[PDB]
């Protein structure tokens, strides 16, 4: 990311791990299993501030002992440019949402 | 004065404010104008009346006011 960490985890394929990382958090790249061992040795100090472009809402926490585990929604906006010719079209304004078919130019 | 440099200076003013976009705003009028073309032969349609008497209804609309 520009300022942040995704970090997944394919014991065989199915994705059997998703946490993520705040900006704060000190990564380290191949450790971890050497019993499961709580080993995303990832330091948290101080402020732990967000990726300014994705956005973070719906909170839920099941609460026990030192940490709680959190589940919420990660909507991270893709920046992806196109390029228009003479014989192109806008049909679309400045700014609005698209359909899966829903055809722009 | 003299009518030689007058319409030039009328035209080359207007061409000058609007010299095409080669391919940009030139097509961009062409299409425009078949999107009247079109359009108004569906109103043909529609209305019951003639493609040409919308044609014109549209011209006498945008030239402001005239005889035609």
């Amino acid at each position: 990311l520009e300022e942040g960490a995704f970090l997944v985890l394919r014991r065989e394929d199915e994705p059997v791990a998703t946490y993520f990382l705040p900006v704060g958090m000190t990564p380290l790249v191949v450790h971890g299993e050497i019993v499961e061992k709580g080993q995303p040795l990832a330091e948290a100090k101080g402020l732990l501030r967000m990726p300014r472009q994705v956005r973070a809402a719906q909170v839920e926490a099941e609460e026990e002992g030192e940490t709680v585990y959190l589940t919420l929604f990660l909507e991270w906006t893709e920046p992806k440019d196109y390029r228009v010719q003479p014989h192109m079209n806008v049909v679309v304004p400045e700014g609005a949402r698209v359909e899966a078919g829903d055809k722009i130019v | 004065k003299i009518s030689t440099s007058d319409p030039v200076r009328q035209y080359l003013h207007e061409i000058g404010q609007v010299p095409l976009l080669t391919l940009e705003e030139e097509v961009e009028l062409a299409r425009k104008v078949e999107e009247g073309m079109e359009a108004i032969k569906k109103l043909s349609e529609i209305t019951g009346l003639d493609p040409d008497l919308i044609r014109e209804v549209v011209r006498a609309k945008i030239l402001g006011s005239a005889r035609v």
